[PDB]
């Protein structure tokens, strides 16, 4: 409860979106500091965390939304590029996708904790899915622990597809 | 009328529809398009029709 | 053919090549089999473009052959004509139709290659589908025109459209006429990328040609994305500009080419739609926009032969006289002009507007109120206007 309210306003959750923008850049700045990983690891995968549970609520959702979720995630460019394009590489497509399926699923619960239908959020997902396309077809198919992580990205693509005005019906 | 209220002001006189015009226009409750065309005739008249004045 | 990529000659031979693709079944297929497997071989040709339209084409085809089970059974499709399909798309084939269509034995060249083009629609569109949901996904939320461009596929194919079946009503009616293009329209009209979707306004403003496609254009919104969402959109972005104060540019303008091809081209319907964009239209006038000159070319459209001119003069006067303060001389009525209709598209617009009211009335007493009345300043704008033609840039 009661949270939502309070924290809201604050403080959260500006600065949590903003600091979404800059995770596309700290998972680069992450070669480097592998080490200062470990700090972060910590802490980062905990502020996904954070707001992936702030997301499965409806009021948690909608102050992330008000935040300005997909205005940051449109800033890291986290989606809007191919993974693949580019340590042993195998180890970086994990991590890469890693971050991927975290940030898909915060916009996925966020698209369906509101009302997703008629209302604002499903139109939000959909620009999302189509402005990001074609990550989404590729993402469908492959393998390794890769693959366990690309098959967990491929899933959450489908609820977020779904979920929304069926992106594929919304595409007639 | 309000659409043409020359009917009225044939029928009536100006000044009669000028007070009424004045009512419509104050009156409440009432739609804005009505209590705005009533301000209108009542302070401009009618454009290139009925002209609103004091004549020697 | 190979050894011509610019050489507009390449056009003379689209006539033979399209149609040989065509009647594939004449060959044998033992050959027709052999020809699939050279050109999958063949997709080492990047710098060929048209070798890779004409083998993408051969593809679309020879789908359509496999239908005699024989041959299908044969194949997998995912090896077969997927995968080869695909990567003549990333080869840019759609690039080089586009080329092909906009740059237009006509009556060969137009039978064949409307067949050539229909034949995509139907049996293509597992690959629309593949294409336009890539497209979706691929950009992110810096973008250069060549990166907007480069996945574009599915709007360059939109275009395609636009060039070949421009004028041509004949062709064009066939996308009408039944209730797969019907189909292929009602999918296009789905895809709601704001790309997609000025494109898909282009392409139907090609198949509005006729008095008679106009005519089902108007129905295609009116009923079975109406008009109204269209003012919407256009009414949306108006307030967006000025509670501000290329993509909308790119949408707007897409959205202003449709209504003007069709308004111009119907009848009473003119009043329907008049009655309903005309209000949107003068408020997006207002607005600065680059655009201006373009809702003033569509405004004309709408403009009525008849006594129901006056909501269009009342707009005109009133959207010139509203900012300017004018004395008592006849300079600042000029300047009330000048003012707002500040460049050459501007003018140009309301040229034709004006050309358009002028023709046969007008209001008495215009401009009532505000300022001396009457028509007369109009003209004495004009003494701006064509005094300065003599002097233009470009003739």
């Amino acid at each position: 409860q009661q949270w939502l309210l309070y924290l809201s306003n604050s403080g959260y959750l500006k600065v949590l979106v903003d600091s979404l923008v800059e995770d596309d850049r700290t998972l680069q700045s992450l070669l480097t500091p592998q080490p200062p990983l470990l700090k972060a690891l910590y802490t980062y995968e905990s502020k996904m965390a954070f707001l992936t549970r702030v997301a499965k609520i409806q009021q948690g959702a909608l102050e992330l939304l008000r935040s300005g979720v997909i205005v940051r995630l449109a800033q890291c460019q986290v989606y809007d590029m191919r993974p693949e394009t580019d340590m042993f590489i195998p180890t970086p497509v994990d991590r890469y996708r890693q971050i991927l399926l975290p940030a898909l699923q915060l916009c996925q619960v966020i698209l369906t904790s509101s009302m997703a239908q008629h209302l604002q959020a499903a139109g939000q997902v959909l620009q999302f899915l189509i402005s990001h396309s074609d990550t989404i077809q590729a993402i469908l198919r492959c393998q390794d622990v890769s693959a366990g992580s690309l098959q967990e990205l491929a899933l959450l693509t489908g609820i977020i597809s779904k979920a929304a005005l069926p992106g594929i019906l919304s595409e007639l | 009328l309000l659409v043409e209220i020359e009917r009225f002001f044939k029928l009536h006189q100006e000044d009669q529809a000028c007070a009424t015009c004045l009512i419509l226009a104050c009156s409440t409750c009432d739609r804005e398009v009505s209590a705005w065309a009533t301000r209108a005739f009542f302070r401009y008249g009618g454009e290139a029709q009925m002209r609103f004045t004091t004549l020697p | 053919l190979e050894r011509v990529s610019l050489d507009a000659v390449n056009l003379a031979l689209l006539m033979a090549l399209l149609y040989c693709f065509d009647i594939s079944f004449i060959e044998q297929k033992q050959y027709i089999a052999t020809i699939h497997s050279r050109l999958q071989d063949s997709q080492l040709w990047k710098l060929p473009g048209l070798q890779a339209t004409v083998r993408l084409a051969w593809a679309l085809a020879l789908r359509g052959i496999s239908q005699l089970p024989d041959v299908t059974a044969l194949a997998e499709f995912t090896e077969a004509d997927e995968a080869m399909a695909e990567l003549a798309i990333a080869d840019n084939v759609f690039l080089f139709l586009m080329e092909s269509v906009v740059v237009s034995q006509e009556e060969f060249y137009i039978r064949r290659v409307h067949n050539l083009i229909t034949d995509f629609l139907a049996l293509m569109p597992m690959k629309v589908k593949q294409l336009r949901n890539r497209a979706d996904e691929d950009a992110r939320m810096m973008g250069n025109e060549p990166p907007i461009s480069l996945r574009r596929d599915l709007e360059h194919l939109m275009l395609l459209i636009g060039e070949l079946y421009k004028k041509n009503p004949e062709l064009a009616l066939e996308y009408w006429c039944p209730t797969v293009l019907s189909k292929f329209v009602r999918q296009m009209g789905d895809l709601l990328p704001p790309t997609i979707y000025i494109p898909y306004l282009k392409m139907l403003q090609g198949l509005a040609n006729g008095p008679q496609c106009a005519h089902y254009c108007f129905s295609l919104l009116k009923v079975n994305v109406s008009w109204e969402h269209f003012f919407h959109s256009l009414m949306l972005y108006h307030e967006h500009l000025r509670k501000d104060l290329q993509k909308e540019q790119d949408g707007l303008i897409a959205f202003l080419q449709l209504t003007s091809t069709i308004i111009t081209w119907s009848e009473n319907a003119r009043l329907a739609l008049c009655e309903t964009p005309v209000v949107v239209i003068l408020g997006l006038l207002q607005c600065s926009i680059p655009l201006k000159a373009e809702l003033l070319k569509t405004l004309a459209a709408f403009g009525k032969s008849p006594e129901i001119a006056a909501s269009l003069w009342q707009s005109l006067e009133y959207t010139i006289l509203q900012t300017v303060r004018i004395p008592s001389g006849i300079e600042v009525e000029l300047n009330e002009i000048e003012s707002r209709c500040e460049e050459y598209p501007l003018t140009r617009a309301f040229c034709q507007l004006i050309s358009t009211l002028v023709e046969s009335s007008f209001p008495s007493n215009l401009g009532a109120g505000l300022r001396p009345p009457g028509f007369d300043p109009y003209l004495q704008f004009l003494r701006d206007s064509v005094f300065r033609f003599r002097t233009r840039a470009r003739a």
